[PDB]
């Protein structure tokens, strides 16, 4: 949902570059929340996301 | 059931038509404003 | 002599689907024969804007 | 050209912002925009050298 894309969209090999480089990011910025943090908003945050 | 599919094709094709005109109005309308539009440091400097 | 006092049962307490939460995650039918089917596939009349 | 528009009104509601007697409407265009094969031309690229 970050990228504009979907099943029948075609992908080009930048745009996949940058979603895995966005998985490298998230997959280690976001792999644990309540043991990391505990701040209201970003889980409400994170919820609504 | 044939008349009936053509029927159900041609209308959702013509609605579908008349909602992808006004969305591509609405994008030519604010590719025209992004266009004439300078940027926050330009007119501030001005 | 020795005393045996009121013996205890487990009183189960008893859950269904449609009572949870679940149940507002799917829409469940019931069908009669659904050992019939081979297969059947559900065909989506999906218009794209 | 201002002889155009009259005596038609109609309420709708979308939010509004107060900022130094401004008062601005403020509206994003997702809603426009999901399920389409267009990018939003408010998604720009930008160089930097």
């Amino acid at each position: 949902v970050e990228n504009a894309t979907l099943a029948r969209q075609a992908l080009n090999r930048i745009q996949r570059s940058n979603i895995l480089q966005s998985f490298k990011a998230k997959m280690l910025a976001t792999l644990f929340l309540l043991n990391r943090t505990r701040d209201r908003d970003y889980v409400l945050k994170f919820l609504t996301r | 059931i044939l008349n009936v599919e053509a029927m159900h094709t041609v209308l959702r094709a013509l609605k579908n038509t008349a909602d992808a005109m006004e969305r591509g109005l609405i994008h030519s309308f604010l590719q025209t404003l992004l266009r004439k539009a300078p940027p926050y440091f330009v007119v501030q400097t001005l | 002599f020795e005393a045996i006092f009121g013996t205890f049962c487990n009183r189960l307490e008893w859950v269904y689907f449609l009572t949870s939460g679940l149940a507002a995650a799917a829409h469940a039918i019931k069908f009669h024969d659904l050992n019939k089917l081979t297969t059947g596939k559900m065909l989506f009349h999906v218009q794209v804007p | 050209l201002s002889q155009a528009g009259a005596h038609s009104l109609t309420p709708l509601s979308m939010d509004v912002i107060r900022l130094g007697e401004k008062t601005v409407i403020m509206e994003n265009l997702r809603r426009v925009y999901k399920n389409t094969d267009t990018k939003d031309p408010l998604e720009r690229n930008v160089d930097l050298t």
